[PDB]
Order: structure tokens, then sequence, then C-alpha cells
């Protein structure tokens, strides 16, 4: 990651820059910092996943804590900017596209 | 119409991969002198080594410390190539004389053959009602011997050549010959359950012409959705070609069933070969590296040489950085022609004298130099593949229900239950290669390869089962692949006998929750 | 050719009163009182109603086929407006509008007896006034129970809300001034629990919606804004039935517990006709409504009213506000759509290729998809496609420029297809028109090309991962679904412009569709161009299947009687040519950033064993029917490879032409509004709350937790 960093916005430094990167970031910090007012108000409780990431449960504690762990470094250290455009129409085979994780498995559900 | 039987040769009479062979037995033969430990000569036969193995479980047995087990787990991993290169050097030997293809796949049949039962099941039936209850491989001989009573608790027996007799004529019994001599291994049971397939349509494949068929090198250098697809035009298979969901929903809903079990076995493994395609995948990521399944074939083999070496070109893997990363180990290999990736005097060498000495990201550099190269129809990483464990170790990962190890075997009795009525009179006697196997021959085969019990020793479950539950404190099956502290200990355990794999595989392929209405790959 | 008298003929009423069935039953719960749709009043409705029911040819959906309601079957493949325009002559709207609004009510009447049938709203969210709370708001907390899977939720009430006000402290002490107040206990164990849990877990005071529904075309016609739309609406209500009668109690509730100043300026309101309490709280962007199509009635998520007809957008917001001011920003203004006739309305949407469901149900034969057995005969060869050859560079020529940015090449890529609609339109100007064949083509090509250009800007380590873009045809699919309602561009509420925008939205869909196909066995996401392709047909190109894989793909959407099928055999022979286009520029002109990406696409000699595979696969016998249906609806222009290059080359050439106007931001996408400062006027927010909890220290009493 910081390499990437490094090579591209690193690669000139002036004193102008200085400024400029800097209210370049905090705009985005104010738009980044402005997402939680905006979807906090839209959430609900019945999610089948935040029930379970919450639980106290002891034999559920340690389901997770392995699961984390080890899925942790297939997570990315990137900030994608369409991460909250969506698309309207929804093909059944491309309904994956509003997602936008790094790591979907599918979740198939058997009755 | 003439890629059936140029294909063949390549499972018989290719001599890139006769000269890869001897190559492989004779660091075999060289290596089974220079061992601290402690001896069969190239041209003995494979009835020497079947008895020089359980020799060897004799000697190694006996010799059994705790300290040096790593000296007595590559001298079983050592013999079960060299039983199974004795066994593919049949072909390779006859050909080369005899130049007819028919003949040499007679030489098969004529080792398995070695030309030359009903009051069992009745004693059982009764005794199952009786339970009817977990105390059946509770019985009392298992009362006297607990966990780690005695070197023995990790092994067969006591070493006895009859009790290894025992197994050895049981599987031939009951047709399953095959498996017992080769374990559960990726590629050399995939092999020879094509040559097992080819005498069985030797008129269909061949001289006819009218179903394809392929090597079992082909079959591991396609992809991953694109094996089935293989596999079904080997078989008389038919079905819709493009299927988006995956190939275990897909392959339910065409009702196979008379299937052939041979073809059975293949399912199984291309099953097994796919979910081995994925583990070496899923834990090698680093960062830039980035490797997926369906990637081709020659850019994952460009990919992971591009990774460890920068230069692209194939370099050693065991002197490179990034296999020196996670610990610094030395770098002694004698022939430093330049020296190409998959060398067998190089490859060999590792695995003889370090590959003990790995931790588990060094390990999986091995298995994915010989994952790459069989995605690449190389006959060197083919022959390198069969003194790899981790091909053996493909039945560890087949445990996914989460039901009690006593409720797989209540499945097991399921399907005897059922199997005992279903007698037409069908007598299998040696495990031949133009016969069939039945579900019967599978069901009674793997039953009676568990519980034999032998001058009191215990049989294979009452050491596994015991293993199990007085040893790691487990009820649930499944949980022995979650939490690395069951796991990394789990793979130690079992890596003593290669026929505990051929047990696992013999236990998975018959203790399904739908084995007693169903097929088995069903 | 007769002129039209209000009468109608036996076959449209037949086509007509099926297209009401469908439509009050489209949820399937049966007829639906919401569902009605004013036509004379308002004609923002009407043509709605003309668009998804009447001048598309009839179907019935999936869901509905299991319902099976009234007669469809001798109506199936047939449309009301085609036969009406064939039968009559050309008449004016307004005739039209009493015809089908006569038609209309006395269907009402035969599903819901005596009651008024009244116009479909249009919702307007507002959640908070001033950053106060305009209901009594909902506590959120990450607390747990053990007894129920769900979160702690306690919903405040309206006495409970006075004491929740008059609080001077943060929302923290609110909670806390409320605890006293409240009587029950099944409710004081219910807040004893949130407040106790405090320092470990969340908790937020988050405001419910109120929506304001209203009739658009009847209120806002006068007024000069929306903003200044619904401040005529209320002034209705409180002076004064409405169901907006309960935000005018609630009004009047909130600020007689907000006593003196807030009290005044509201009652204030209702005389002067400068005010405005209306205001927006975040910049506001195309497009101000959302339409609902009738699919969006269906999808759980959305989980919407059956009157819902236009919703202000989540890109839009109001909040009621005394003090803060309306900024200059063209899109506050009222938008009615034009009256026009029924002839040029249907050839505004009239596009060629969404009948393509019913060409294959007339005169279209199924085809049998390829079984196993019967692919190995018609194939010979299993050998592998391999080549590993260097290209020559002298048949080459440099188009492809990598220094370009990526969020300059989502502008580029907007800008070039501006030109192309600009050119399509314009030029044939001469009344069953379609659209050009070569479009479809220059919208997934050109899209590709820029998709296509991420991938290699990632792979190339080049791009900042502070704004990867993900998706570049988010930015194409989000800018033509909103380019006619968009100041600054030529389209600008240009009726031609509405299919050919319409139609490069939802191409622009399936582009990155093949290019990202996450696989069915491994859920990952990746920086390759062939293993978006490889996923998609569960092959590699290597493999000898590859050419049967691509097409017995498609031989699943074409069985379906799917229009998709030749979006996506526009869309995957794209890709293969994308691959052999960076492949010969790379490799002949950046050559070390060749070596990075060598890997990760496909040798064009290895492309073209493909292309020269599936041209002849179309060919065959089984595959006839394929060819043909495409042919109908497209042109083979995508068969050559010189004539795509040369729509590549003219892309890839136009950056270096138009690299000068380059200067333009990217139009904003994102679901999420713009924010907007606004006076900190807030319960936790007030100036007197500042000073507040600075006048308590942290106490070591409660620390203790005694």
């Amino acid at each position: 990651y910081f390499i990437n960093y490094a090579i591209i916005k690193l690669k000139e430094i002036t004193s102008d820059l200085l400024i400029k990167y800097e209210r370049e970031a905090y705009l985005s910090m104010k738009k980044y910092g402005y997402l939680g007012e905006v979807i906090a108000a839209r959430l609900s409780p019945k999610d089948k996943i935040m029930n379970y990431v919450h639980e106290t449960n002891e034999d559920i504690m340690s389901n997770l804590r392995r699961y984390d762990m080890e899925n942790a470094f297939k997570n990315k250290m990137s900030t994608y900017v369409d991460d909250f455009a969506f698309f309207d129409d929804c093909g059944k085979n491309e309904q994956f596209l509003n997602e936008r994780c790094d790591y979907c498995p599918v979740i198939e559900e058997v009755e | 119409d003439n890629d059936n039987i140029e294909q063949l040769k390549s499972m018989i009479g290719n001599d890139e991969l006769h000269k890869n062979l001897t190559i492989l037995e004779k660091l075999i033969l060289e290596s089974l002198e220079k061992d601290k430990l402690k001896i069969p000569t190239v041209q003995s036969t494979f009835h020497d080594i079947v008895k020089y193995e359980h020799l060897i479980k004799e000697q190694s047995i006996e010799i059994y410390n705790s300290d040096i087990s790593d000296k007595i787990k590559k001298k079983i991993f050592i013999v079960r190539t060299l039983k199974t290169i004795k066994l593919m050097l049949i072909p390779l030997n006859s050909y080369k004389q005899n130049n007819d293809l028919k003949s040499a796949l007679e030489e098969l049949n004529n080792v398995f053959t070695n030309k030359e039962h009903g009051t069992f099941f009745r004693k059982l039936l009764t005794h199952v009602r009786t339970i009817k209850n977990k105390g059946e491989t509770l019985i009392l001989g298992d009362n006297k011997i607990d966990v780690m009573n005695s070197n023995d608790f990790f092994f067969t027996t006591n070493s006895n050549v009859k009790f290894m007799e025992n197994l050895d004529d049981i599987t031939n019994q009951y047709g399953l010959g095959l498996i017992n001599h080769l374990g559960p291994h990726l590629i050399a049971l995939g092999h020879f359950t094509v040559l097992k397939l080819a005498l069985k349509n030797y008129k269909n494949y061949f001289e006819a012409k009218s179903i394809k068929f392929f090597s079992w090198q082909k079959i591991l250098e396609f992809s991953m959705s694109d094996r089935f697809k293989v596999l079904d035009m080997m078989c008389d298979h038919e079905s819709v070609y493009y299927s988006e969901k995956k190939r275990r929903k897909t392959y339910l809903k065409v009702d196979r069933s008379n299937t052939s079990m041979e073809c059975n076995i293949l399912e199984y493994l291309l099953h097994y070969f796919n979910k081995y395609q994925l583990e070496i995948i899923k834990t090698t990521q680093d960062t830039d590296f980035d490797l997926h399944g369906m990637m081709e074939h020659k850019y994952i083999k460009d990919y992971f040489f591009s990774f460890m070496c920068n230069d692209p070109k194939e370099c050693i893997i065991y002197h490179t950085n990034q296999f020196k990363k996670e610990a610094n180990e030395e770098n002694t290999f004698p022939e430093q022609r330049q020296i190409s990736a998959f060398n067998l005097y190089l490859n060999y060498y590792y695995f003889m004298k370090r590959y003990s000495s790995y931790g588990v990201k060094k390990t999986l550099y091995v298995h994915l130099l010989n994952l790459t190269g069989l995605l690449n129809y190389d006959t060197r990483a083919y022959v390198t593949s069969l003194y790899l464990p981790g091909y053996y170790n493909a039945v560890e990962m087949s445990f996914t229900e989460e039901k009690e190890f006593s409720k797989l075997f209540e499945s097991l009795i399921q399907c005897i239950e059922k199997c005992h009525s279903d007698q037409a009179r069908q007598i299998s006697k040696d495990s031949n290669l133009l016969n069939n196997i039945t579900k019967c021959d599978l069901c009674k085969g793997a039953f009676l390869y568990a519980n034999m019990k032998f001058d009191e020793v215990p049989s294979m479950l009452q050491k596994f089962y015991v293993y199990l539950t007085k040893g790691l404190k487990i009820q649930k099956v499944s949980s022995l692949i979650k939490t690395l502290d069951i796991y990394q200990d789990y793979s130690n355990y079992l890596s003593h006998d290669i026929n505990w794999y051929t047990f696992l595989f013999l236990f998975r392929l018959t203790s399904f929750k739908e084995i007693a209405k169903k097929n088995v790959a069903e | 050719k007769d002129v039209f008298a209000g009468f109608v003929t036996k076959k449209l009423k037949t086509l007509l009163d099926c297209n009401f069935a469908l439509y009050y039953n489209f949820k399937g719960n049966g007829p639906d009182a919401g569902s009605f749709l004013d036509f004379v009043d308002e004609p923002e409705q009407f043509y709605w109603f003309v668009e998804h029911f009447l001048s598309v040819k009839f179907r019935v959906p999936k869901h509905l086929k299991d319902k099976n309601i009234h007669n469809f079957t001798p109506c199936l493949n047939r449309s009301w407006v085609s036969e009406f325009l064939k039968e009559y002559e050309e008449p004016f709207v307004n005739p039209v509008m009493k015809f089908l609004d006569k038609e209309q009510r006395l269907f009402f009447t035969y599903n819901f007896g005596d009651v008024e049938p009244q116009g479909k709203y249009t919702y307007f969210p507002v959640k908070e006034f001033h950053k106060y709370c305009i209901l009594p708001p909902l506590i959120k907390t990450n607390i747990k129970d053990g007894e129920s899977g769900e979160f702690l939720k306690y919903q405040l009430n309206k006495e409970e809300y006075k004491v929740f006000l008059s609080s001077v402290g943060s929302q923290m002490t609110a909670i806390k001034n409320l605890y006293s107040t409240v009587e029950d206990e099944q409710r004081k164990q219910l807040l004893k629990v949130i407040i106790e849990n405090e320092s470990t877990n969340d908790i937020s005071v988050q405001c419910p919606t109120y929506n304001i529904k209203l009739h658009y075309t009847k209120e806002c016609a006068n007024s000069n804004n929306i903003l200044k739309c619904i401040d005529e609406f209320l002034r209705k209500t409180c002076e004064k039935k409405h169901p907006s009668a309960d935000l005018c109690e609630h009004l009047q509730f909130l600020f007689e517990s907000l006593k003196n100043p807030y009290l005044d300026n509201f009652k204030k309101f209702m005389t002067n006709s400068d005010f405005t309490l209306i205001k927006p709280q975040s910049v506001w962007n195309v497009p101000i409504f959302d339409i609902y199509k009738p699919k969006n009635y269906l999808d759980s998520v959305q989980n919407l009213d059956t009157e819902c007809f236009k919703k202000l957008n989540s890109k839009n917001l109001i909040f009621l506000s005394f003090h803060d001011d309306i900024p200059n920003n063209p899109y506050y203004n009222v938008e009615l759509q034009e009256i026009v006739k029924l002839s040029t309305y249907t050839y505004s949407i009239f596009d060629k290729l969404y009948n393509f469901f019913f060409v294959f149900k007339k005169s279209g034969a199924p085809i049998s998809p390829v079984s196993v057995k019967e692919l190995s005969h018609n194939i010979t060869d299993f050998s592998f496609k391999e080549d590993n050859s260097e290209i020559q560079c002298q048949n080459v020529r440099k188009s492809l420029d990598l220094e370009v940015d990526v969020e300059t090449m989502k502008g580029i890529a907007a800008e070039k297809l501006c030109k192309i609609i600009e050119k399509f339109i314009l030029t044939k100007d001469d009344e069953k028109s379609d659209i050009h064949r070569g479009f479809r083509i220059l919208c997934i090509l050109i899209s590709t090309h820029v998709e296509a250009y991420n991938i290699v800007r990632q792979l190339l380590n080049m791009e900042s991962m502070i704004s990867l873009t993900r998706y570049t045809s988010l930015y194409i699919h989000k800018f033509f679904k909103s380019v006619t309602l968009l100041k600054g561009n030529f389209l600008y509420k240009n009726n031609k412009a509405i299919r050919y925008s319409r139609a490069c939205s939802k191409a622009s869909l399936h582009v990155p569709s093949v290019l990202y196909r996450r696989n069915i066995y491994i859920p990952e996401t990746f920086l390759s161009l062939y293993l978006g392709l490889s996923n998609l047909v569960s092959s590699n190109p290597s493999s000898p299947f590859f050419e049967y894989a691509i097409i017995e793909f498609l031989v699943t959407y074409y069985n379906k009687g799917s229009e998709k099928f030749v979006l996506y055999f526009i869309s995957i022979i794209s890709v293969l040519y994308i691959n052999e286009y960076y492949y010969e520029q790379l490799s002949c002109f950046y050559p070390k950033e060749f070596e990075l990406i060598k890997s990760r696409m496909i040798h064009p000699n290895i492309v073209d064993r493909i292309l020269k595979g599936i041209d002849n696969l179309m060919k065959s016998t089984r595959y006839d029917k394929m060819r043909t249906m495409y042919l109908d609806f497209e042109s083979s222009d995508i068969f050559s490879r010189e004539k795509v290059f040369t729509a590549l080359y003219n892309f890839d050439s136009f950056i270096k032409t138009n690299e000068q106007l380059k200067k333009k931001n990217l139009e904003e996408i994102s679901e999420i509004p713009v924010q907007l400062e606004t006076s900190n006027d807030g319960i936790g927010y007030r100036k007197q709350d500042v000073l507040y909890e600075t006048d308590k220290p942290q106490t070591m009493d409660e620390a203790s937790y005694e």
C-alpha cells in the first residue's frame, strides 16, 4: 500500500502541494465522515449477520475469532470511490455487482 | 479418431515416463540403502515389494521411538511409492517389449487376479438388534486398550505379516484390491482407475472409437469445471454441457443410476483434486501474489515462478529468497547445464533430508511446485507427485459432517443391512480388472477392512475411535478440521500409516448420510 | 383511419381491460386500491402507464403466471397502442385522457365499489428539522438481548419527547432526563439497560422519516420550486381529508414544545408568502425524482407502497428550517413532462431489441442444449491452444497511452459517447426508425476499453489505492441514466436522446459483469481480463471447449427468450478484441510494463483460434437460429477485426485530441447525498449544550459505578 502511495502522490512535493494534499484529503475526510450520519439512519436491527456478529455465547465467540484471523488478509487496503453508487437495473445473474466486497462467498438457504 | 490410442501411450508406453520413473526408483533404492534406520533391487517384482512393505512395517513398529519417527514416516511413504512404481512399471516394461496395448494391460490384470463369508454378518445382524448405541466399537476387547497403550496404537497392529496379509486378502476378495495397494493417492489411484477403466471398455474406447478416452495426465491438465465434462465423456454420461451452478448440484439432477463404480472413484477424486487445487491457492496467498483457480495453467506456472524468483525463468525454488522468507535454511545440492526446476534429482533430495524441517509455508511451496506441472502435462512433476504426502492428505479434508463418529458408523451398517438382502449371488473373489465394483463390494469391503481383530490387538476403528473420543475428547467429526490445535496434531497422527488414509478413503466413501438408497458419487 | 370519437372496438378494450388487469394485479395480492392513476388531472401518471403497459407488447411475468387471473390468452403478443394507432387516426392527447380514465374508473368500481379513486401520490422524505427530530425518535444500540436476537430498540412517545427536548445536556443526558419521567417498569427496565451499557455499547438517536404525500402535477404546477411547492401544500393543511393530516399535528405538537422562538416563526409562516420552511439539506443532483418502474414494486428491500409514484431521492434531502438559506442550484425547479402526442411518445421509447422476446416465441425456434456425448463427436482436436510468440510491431499502430488518469478516462468515455449519440440523432433527422446498427457496439466496446483500462492501470501499480475506481461502467450507467435531465450537455431535454440514453445505460451494465465474474468455486475479486470471461463460461481459452462454452452459454439466454442475448454476444466478443488490443499495444510499445501483464492477458493468436472457431460454430446446423436472431437486432460489425479496431482506434485517438478538455469534473454518481453544512441547532448541538457539558466535570462518583 505505502509504496503505491510513495510512488504516486509523493512523486512531486513542493510547499504548494503540501497544502493542496491537505484540503483534498480533509474534504474527503468530511465526505467519508458524512457517511455515518447517512447510513446509520437507514439501518435495521434484523440482519441475520449482525445478530450473529454481536453474539456473546462463547461457542459463537470462538467461531468468529478464528474466522477474522484466518479471513484477515483476504481483505485489501483499497478504498473505492464507487462503493455506494449502485446499479439500478438488476439482472438476476448480475445481482452480485451491488454487493462490492472483496471476499464474497455465496450463502445459500437450504430448506 | 487417433487420439484414443495415442493418449493411452502416455499412460502405458511413454518412454519419457519410463525414463522418469527409473530416475525415481534409482533415487528410492539408493535412499533405502543410506538410511540410518537400517533391501530390494531394481529388477524385483511387485509381489516382492508387497512382501517387502510388511517387512518394513514389521521393522518400523518394533523400532518405533518418538524420536526417529521422521525416518519412519519417510520410509513408509518411500515404500508406498516404490510399491506403486513397481506397479506402474508393469505396463511400461511390457509395452516396450511386446508393443501391444492389450497385452500390456493384461500384465496389470495378471497381477491383481493372482490366479489360483456368509456366516459373518448373521452374527453381526443379531448383534445390532441387541445393541438396538456407541458400544459397538467399544466391545470388551477395547476395555483393556486405551489411548497409546503401546507402539501399536498408530499402525495397523503389532507387526504381523498374518494381519497385514489379511487386509491384503480381504480387499483382494471384496473387489477393492486397487485401493489397498495404492492408497487414496490423488494421482496413482486416479491413474490406475483409468487403466482399470481401460480394460473394462477396451472395445468401446479402442478399435471402435465410439467413446472418447483421455489419459489421467490430461484430465489433471484441464480447468476445474472442464474436468467433469471431460469425465462425462469418459463414461457414458449425458447431460447439459453448460452448467452455471456447481458440479455438486447439476450432477444430481440427471438421475445418475446404474453407474460403474470405477467411474465413481474418479468423480470423487476430481472433486478432491478441485478441493486440492483451491487449498494450495487459498493458503499460499501473499502480497503481489494473487492466484486464481480458473487461471490459465501456463500462466500459473509463469506467475508462481515469477513470484519466488524475480526472473520469470523457471528457477530452483529451494534456493530463492521467497522459499527462505519464513525461516533461514541452508542451500545444499551437489550439482551446483542449467538445473531445471522440475528435476527429480532435486525435488527428491529436499524431501528426504529437509521435508521434516519445513514450516507450513515452506511445505506449500513444495506442493505448489507440484500442483503446477500437473497442470502443464509435465511427466517430471507427475513422477515427483508420487512421494508427496499432500496427495494422500486430500481425504483428510473430506470430513464435513457435524454428526458424531458413531452416527457415521451406523450409516455404514445401514448400507450393509440393505446390502445383506441385495445378495444376488454375485461372487467377488479376486480383484480383477475386467470386473465392476458393486456397492456391496464397497460397504462390506470397508467394514471388513476396519473391524479386523487379530490376536486381540485392536482393529482400525478401535485405534482411531479411541484416538478421537478418549485422546482428543472430540464428539463431532467435523471438529477435526477446524481449530489448528486439533488438526496439526491430527495430520501427524494419521501419517504414521498410509493405510489410515486408505481406511478413511474407504470410510469416507462408505459412511455417507445417503449411501443407503443412492449411489456412491451421488 | 377513423377520427377518434370515444367509441372503442371490441379488440382494443380486450387489450385495454387486460392491461389494467395485469397492472392492478401486478403485486399478485389481488386488485389493489392504491394502484389507481388519475389520467385526466396528472399527465405524467398517464404517460408512465403508456410506457410500461400500453406501448410495449403485453406479456405475463413469471410470478403472475402461477397466479392465473383473467384471461390473457387471446391478448398476449399484442400491444394496445400499435393496434390503436393503426385503427384510428391520430388524436390529440386530451380526448385520450378522458377515454382511458372513463374505462379505468369503471374497472375500479367493478373491483372496489364506491371507493373514490385518488391519484397515485408523490412521496417526499422529511427526517429532521433544523437538526431537531420532527417525530418521536428511535434509539439504536449495539446492546443485544439474550432473549431475542434483535438489539435493544426503544421508541419514544409524544409525551416523553417533551422531556427529551427540554434537556439542556447531550443525547446521553437527555435519556437520563427521560428516565425520571417514564412510568412503565417494562419501559424503565428497557431504558435502564440502555443507560447502564453506555460506556461499553453505542447509543444513537435516529429519527423516523415522515413522508409528505401529494399530487405532484396538481400542486406544483404554479409554484416556482419544489421547495416552494410543499410550503403551499402545508399552508393548505394547517389552515384546514388529506393523508398529510398527521404532519401538521406533529408540527403544532413539536412547536408547542419548542416554546417561544420556534412557535412564533411557524405561526408567522402561515401568513408571509416570502417564507420557506422547506429547505434543502443536501446538494441536489440529477435525477430529482426517482420514477418507479413496476419491477421496483416487487423488491422486498425497497418495500414500496403501491401508492409510490415518485419519491424524492436519497440524493436529495429536505429539512424544515427557519434560519438557513437556499443555495443557487437549478434542480430545485419544477420540471413537468411535455404533453406530447401518442405517436411521438412511443417512438422516443420504442426500441427494437425489447421485442426480442416476441420474435423468439413466434418466429424463433428453441435450440436444444449441447449434450456432452454429442460434444465429443462435433470436435476433432483436444490439443490446447498455445502460442507464446512475440508480436511483430509493424502491423500495429500505437493508439494507447497509459499516462492518462483513470478518473479522466471516465470523463473522456462519457464525452466521447455523448458525441456518438450527437451524430446519430442529428444526421438521421429525416416515423418507425430504430437505434442505428453501430450503437450497442460503440456503447459496449468503448466502455469495455475503459473497463480494461482500470485493470491495466491497477496491475501496473500506477493507480493510487486511495481512489481506486471499482467499476467504470458504473460511471457510464449512472451517467446515461440521467444524461437528458443533466445540465451542461447537448442532450439536455432532447426527447430523441432518451432511447439512446436508456439503451447505453443497460448495455454498459453487461460489460463489467463479463469482466468481473466471481467464480462459483473461488469467491475472490481479481485484476485480470480473461478471468472474468473464464469464470462466466467455466472454461479457459487454452481449453478446446472454449469455443463451444461461449456459445452454449448464450443458448441459456436464447431459450429463455431473453433480451440479454444480443447484449452478451456483443460483450464476450468485445472482451476478446480487448485482449488482442492491449497485448498488441503493450508488447510493442511498453515493453517493460508489458512484462507484468503478459500473464494477465491472452496472446492474440490464441484469440484468433477462438474467433475463427466461434464464427464457424455460429454457422453450424445446431446454431443457425443463433446467428439469424442476432443479425435481426444488430449488424455484423463485431465479426470484423478491422472495423472494430478502428472503432477503438477512434476512441484511443479521441483521447489524444480531447486531452485539452479533460478539466471537466466527473458528475457525481453516489447514492449518498452531497453534504450541505447546516446551522448547528440540535439537542446535542446547541451552543448552550457546549457550555453545559463543560459545567459538570467527569465526576469520580459515576465512574465508580455507584
